[PDB]
RNA sequence: CUUAAUUGCGAUAACGAACGAGACCUUAACCUACUAAAUAGUGGUGCUAGCAUUUGCUGGUUAUCCACUUCUUAGAGGGACUAUCGGUUUCAAGCCGAUGGAAGUUUGAGGCAAUAACAGGUCUGUGAUGCCCUUAGACGUUCUGGGCCGCACGCGCGCUACACUGACGGAGCCAGCGAGUCUAACCUUGGCCGAGAGGUCUUGGUAAUCUUGUGAAACUCCGUCGUGCUGGGGAUAGAGCAUUGUAAUUAUUGCUCUUCAACGAGGAAUUCCUAGUAAGCGCAAGUCAUCAGCUUGCGUUGAUUACGUCCCUGCCCUUUGUACACA
RNA sequence: GAGGUAAAAUUC
């Protein structure tokens, strides 16, 4: 299985979306369900922290945590 | 586990027909006694005759 | 909790819920029971304990390998296959995401979890080998209930490290999806499958 | 209320004394940067590639302060770890002594270390008044 | 960071020096599929043409691929101290000449004529395909393959 | 004089004295305090006299702790070993005993070895195995 | 499948060729009047309770 | 333990244990020409060495 | 002279084991029994023990 | 019957003894007590630097000036003896459980270790040696060169790996057992030069002093990496810079660039191990002018699973069978 | 006064 580590316009709408949604949201989240790379996971958990959509309960350098808003 | 040999049995059986004065069924003066009545060599098997009369002398009184 | 003030500084998030009654760094080692038997001394909650790390003699007797507590046993049984022989802090860590992921979904408090964990992958019976000769027969037996919180231990530990192998997820991720699925057993995960497997034998053998 | 560099976190005032030199400007480059392994014991470059040699003499300075004095030995051989060698295991290979030469001899022109008599390195008035005026711009940032 | 969002002008596998680059990875090794050339020339020509480490291959500008072509073409004038090329004090002039794609293969079967045509020992251990740096065979190198 | 006291911790090679001279109540182990332990996750494991013994109890006392010899976790086990050990030798001489006891039974029921020394010493090491009871390995033929 | 509830009141020994396996007469949660030995596998203290897949099965000796 | 090499890998060691003492003495030049020709002993070594400087 | 503790008191012994043998060989028909050394400054003293000392 | 034990309690044509076991010795653990320490440390008083300034906090400085021995060192000693208590066997030897205690598996681990025997190994440890051979164009000795490293193949002990519990880059920074130069060139601090290897100028230490706090690795943090024989793997091969040595070609070895293969958890079989042990990890020492990937010690991180049985391999004690005694 | 139990295994 091929993963984007390019993002598309297609697939930005995409990430706005179903991230919220979902209980749980990770590095390994991302990369099985929707399908980007590994190296590009790591960067779009900071677009999303910054912005305020998701909430780190705890924050690690091997494993990141990260729940919806509330 | 542990089974004490015959020369505390040895010791202890003569410590007891001689001087049943002077020695009563507590530990501390069973021991402390034996560093100038008898000449045991070294410290860890003189705790162990003085540690089987203490376990004869409790069980003169009883039968 | 009557605050002061002090020379040091110490955190609020330490002084207030650590002071007041023994739990973790902010969760809770509250009122949840076992919805299974009793098991007199196998589970170690009340007296809790603080963090999973500790350096206690709890394998010089045969009776105190139950005392020890089975947040620390996980990390025990995440020790193994080689170049994780030692480094107990890596595994304190995989235990300390382990129950931050159960802690998300339907809010799920996470020591009630573990140990359903344990009585829900115990294989109730077990084989043997004996007699036969040539063509040797399986004699089924029963088990202790110590070794049905010593199979939960290995199959959690060893099923969670196979489906974390060569895949994206990580180890403390597939744990506590090991965990979750031995809550409601519906044979999803590697020792709820396995507890089945082991009786369904056990029955064609006595 | 008094403070001082122990009462300030390990990574947090590395992080901070980096960036606040980064402003500065005074960095005295010797020139052969950017090409360099650092060591004789590691495998590539750092990754970092625009900067980078803040974050070692920001070590270096916290370094001579808590102790009484250090040279290059001492910077070499802490520096440094095991080498992977190949088919036969780890070695403790010392790092590499031009570039922990080149820092103190930059914070040496600043004013922060000093040629320590007896030999060895030690901290200057000039270290001490720097490295502890941003320590406290670190617990106050947090508080 | 940031993600792009212009158009779909990724431009993956695309060649240069005759031997292919592996497309969408990180542009660090896109140089590293070229025989010839590893992981830290790689990382030393990309940080002297002004291109940043924290992406992909990318956009990939016409100007910023003939920079790169333009340093391992000619290393000795664009700032490398001479002690990282491969090929130092050449038995032909003397220069210090580093290795291509397609020039690495030509210039180690002239390492190994040049050798083989004087009958020195370092050579013809190579005539025979056996282990030419010194070691027990006893054991080890039974495969031929 | 001031009142000071003075104990000390020890596992397999890490030892921590630890001067308890009087103060405003500060805690510093080689300088930095204690909310600086160099492991995170057993940083922790030295709040255990610092929360069931109560919030502060540290009215009169300071507690100065510094490490000589061990690993990153042996040190953590004798700075801990340190202050509950250091306590009770205040609580002791000047404190009554009454209040003492409090303290002891506190680390009774809890006992994890704070009050009293681990006796466990790493075994030397025979010949034929690169451990102490191992061997390397034999072959038939 | 029902479950049943027993109690170890006494243990017997071990019992087997290779040894892994313990006689013990548990006694039932539900019927304090009745016991039946059982062989089970791992170890067993007395006064545990255990969960028995099938009520009424007689423990032979495993040879 | 063995000097050839047949036989079960036996490995012997030994020891010696060296012990060292030094006593700080201000005293007159009249005992130190009488503290040395008393109080000898064999395998035990005696030495006077200089002042601070 | 300059000679660090952990190699001259062994030299010394080197010392014993050699003069152990050579006062075997030579006086194996006179009685050899051992010998013992008392170093003493400007007298250093060697002491043969044997049976049989008027033919030594 | 009871133990690790021919251990003992006892039973008895045997009674009293000699060996082994045990004892003893060494080491690791405990003593806020003893004798003491500028070659081991702390506290206080001076001088002095920085931060807060209301008294503080953190450091520096060697005969300033005194006190102390808690740690560390080790002389003499103390201390568990299965002690106390509750059960169990007919009492008795002993076992099991709890409490106390630094420690209750023979306290943990070693050293020593009988009788009888082997056609076990070493004549290549020996100027320990019988006999035989050789004794000068020498199977004496010495010099130059080569070999012991050659090789379609089989086996044994080990090392590194088949990664995302990880590689890689910064940063956190933690030990013990040790070893080191006289009529010389050992361990090396510090300052310069060099990408590294290293080079150079000096200094300390014949050693609890200096190297050395061997600020070693695994590890911990912060990032990159994202599953692709990849950034896991570093074998093979080219070019160059240096060190050791009279001499390195068959690359002694170190370093830098480049080459970047097999290997996707290993078939039949088989080895080691019960607690601070297994395993992971590095250091020191031995051999050493130079080189371990070996070995002898040591420390750091530290499990899972038995507390049993004689099923397999095999060992003791009796009873019995034998046509075996080269068993 | 009652209390478990059979594979194969040849020669020097
Ligand atoms: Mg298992
Ligand atoms: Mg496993
Ligand atoms: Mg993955
Ligand atoms: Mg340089
Ligand atoms: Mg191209
Ligand atoms: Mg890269
Ligand atoms: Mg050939
Ligand atoms: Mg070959
Ligand atoms: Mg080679
Ligand atoms: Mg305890
Ligand atoms: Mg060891
Ligand atoms: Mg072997
Ligand atoms: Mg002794
Ligand atoms: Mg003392
Ligand atoms: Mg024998
Ligand atoms: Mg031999
Ligand atoms: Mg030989
Ligand atoms: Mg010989
Ligand atoms: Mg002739
Ligand atoms: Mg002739
Ligand atoms: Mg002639
Ligand atoms: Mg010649
Ligand atoms: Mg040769
Ligand atoms: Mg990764
Ligand atoms: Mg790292
Ligand atoms: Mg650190
Ligand atoms: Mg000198
Ligand atoms: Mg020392
Ligand atoms: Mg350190
Ligand atoms: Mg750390
Ligand atoms: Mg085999
Ligand atoms: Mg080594
Ligand atoms: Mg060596
Ligand atoms: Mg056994």
């Amino acid at each position: 299985a091929q993963h984007a580590v390019i993002l598309d316009q297609e697939k930005y709408d995409r990430i706005l979306k179903e991230v919220p949604t979902y209980r749980y949201v990770s590095v390994s989240v991302l990369v099985d369900r929707l399908k980007i790379g590994g190296s590009l996971a790591r960067i779009a958990l900071r677009h999303l922290e910054k912005e305020g959509i998701i909430k780190p309960i705890s924050k690690h350098s091997k494993q990141a945590i990260y729940t919806r808003a509330t | 586990g542990r089974v004490r040999t015959k020369t505390v049995k040895r010791a202890s059986k003569a410590l007891i027909e001689r001087y049943y004065p002077k020695l009563t069924l507590d530990f501390q003066t069973n021991k402390r006694l034996c560093d100038e009545i008898a000449t045991i060599q070294s410290k860890r098997l003189r705790n162990k005759i003085a540690g089987y009369t203490t376990h004869l002398m409790k069980r003169i009184q009883k039968g | 909790f009557t605050p002061v003030v002090l020379a040091t500084p110490i955190p609020e998030e330490v002084q207030q819920a650590q002071t007041e009654i023994k739990l973790f760094n902010k969760w809770s080692f509250e009122e949840v029971e076992v919805k299974d038997a009793s098991l007199v001394d196998y589970v170690q909650v009340r007296q809790p304990i603080f963090v999973a790390h500790t350096a206690g003699r709890y394998a010089n007797k045969r009776f105190r390998k139950a005392q020890c507590p089975i947040i620390e046993r996980l990390t025990n049984s995440l020790m193994m296959n080689g170049r994780n022989n030692g480094k107990k802090l890596k595994a304190v860590r995989i235990i300390k995401h382990t129950l931050d992921i159960i802690n998300v979904l339907t809010d799920q408090n996470p020591i009630q979890v573990v140990v359903d964990a344990i009585t829900n992958t115990g294989p109730r019976e077990d084989t043997t080998r004996v007699g036969g000769g040539g063509a040797a027969r399986r004699q089924a037996v029963d088990v202790s209930p110590l070794r049905r919180v010593n199979q939960a231990i290995a199959l959690l530990t060893i099923g969670a490290r196979e489906a974390a192998f060569r895949n994206i997820k990580t180890i403390a991720e597939t744990l506590a999806e090991e965990l979750i699925n031995a809550a409601k057993g519906s044979s999803t995960s590697y020792a709820i499958k396995k507890k089945d497997e082991l009786e369904r034998v056990a029955k064609s053998n006595r | 209320p008094g403070v001082s560099v122990r009462d300030v976190a390990a990574q947090d005032f590395i992080n901070a004394y980096a960036s606040f030199l980064q402003r500065q400007g005074k960095l005295e480059v010797p020139g052969y940067v950017d090409i360099v392994k650092t060591s004789s014991g590691n495998e590539m470059p750092p990754q970092d590639a625009e900067g980078w040699f803040y974050k070692r003499a920001a070590s270096v300075a916290r370094h001579i302060y808590m102790r009484k004095q250090v040279g290059v030995g001492k910077l070499n051989k802490l520096y440094g770890g095991a080498k992977s060698r190949g088919v036969r295991p780890y070695k403790h290979i010392d790092a590499s002594g031009s570039i922990n030469r080149k820092v103190l001899q930059a914070l040496e022109k600043i004013g922060i270390v000093e040629i320590s008599p007896k030999g060895g390195r030690r901290i200057s008035e000039n270290g001490q008044r720097d490295l502890d005026r941003i320590a406290a711009q670190t617990l106050e940032e947090d508080e | 960071s940031l993600v792009v969002q212009e158009q779909g002008s990724f431009q993956h596998i695309l060649r240069l020096l005759n031997t292919n680059v592996d497309g969408n990875i990180k542009i660090v090794y896109a140089l590293t599929t070229i025989k010839g050339v590893g992981r830290r020339y790689s990382n030393l020509v990309c940080k002297k043409a002004d291109v940043d480490l924290h992406k992909r291959a990318g956009e990939l500008t016409q100007e910023e691929l003939e920079r790169i072509v333009q340093i391992m073409q000619n290393p000795t004038h664009y700032k490398i101290p001479a002690w990282f090329l491969n090929r130092q004090n050449d038995i032909t002039d003397g220069k210090d000449y580093h290795t291509l794609a397609n020039n690495v293969e030509s210039k180690l079967r002239d390492d190994l004529e040049r050798l083989k045509k004087i009958r020195a020992h370092r050579g013809i251990r190579h005539f025979w395909g056996l282990r030419v740096r010194g070691q027990h065979t006893k054991t080890t190198g039974r495969r031929r393959a | 004089a001031v009142p000071s006291v003075q104990t000390f911790g020890k596992k397999k090679s890490a030892t921590a004295v630890a001067h308890v001279k009087a103060g405003k109540g500060l805690i510093k182990v080689n300088g930095s305090p204690i909310t600086l332990v160099e492991p995170e996750i057993l940083r922790f494991k030295v709040y255990e006299p610092l929360l069931l013994v109560g919030l502060d109890k540290f009215s009169n006392i300071d507690i100065r702790v510094r490490v000589t010899g061990g690993g990153h976790v042996s040190q953590v086990y004798a700075i801990r070993q340190a202050i509950a050990k250091g306590l009770v030798a205040y609580h002791q001489k000047y404190v009554d005993e009454q209040s003492k006891n409090e303290l002891k039974k506190a680390f009774t029921s809890y006992d994890r070895t704070l009050l009293i020394a681990d006796s466990r010493r790493p075994e030397p090491k025979k010949f034929g195995g690169k451990g102490a009871r191992s061997r390397f390995q034999k072959s038939y033929r | 499948t029902p479950v049943t509830l027993a109690k170890v009141i006494k243990v017997l020994g071990r019992t087997g060729s290779r040894g892994g396996v313990t006689q013990v007469r548990v006694e039932f949660l539900e019927d304090t009047s009745r016991t039946i030995v059982r062989n089970v596998k791992g170890p067993v203290r007395e006064n545990d309770i255990l969960v028995l897949m099938e009520s009424e099965r007689e423990a032979r000796r495993l040879r | 333990k063995t000097p050839n090499g047949e036989g079960s890998k036996t490995w012997e060691t030994y020891e010696m244990r060296i012990h060292k003492r030094y006593i700080d003495l201000e005293a007159p030049v009249q005992i130190v020409k009488r503290i040395t020709q008393i109080t000898i002993e064999p395998g035990v070594d005696v030495e006077v060495v200089v002042a601070s400087n | 002279a300059l000679i660090s503790k952990k190699r001259k008191l062994v030299a010394d012994g080197v010392f014993y084991a050699e003069l152990n043998e050579f006062f075997t060989r030579e006086l194996a028909e006179e009685g050899y029994s051992g010998v013992e050394v008392r170093v003493t400054p400007t007298k250093t003293e060697v002491i043969i023990r044997a049976t049989r000392t008027q033919d030594v």
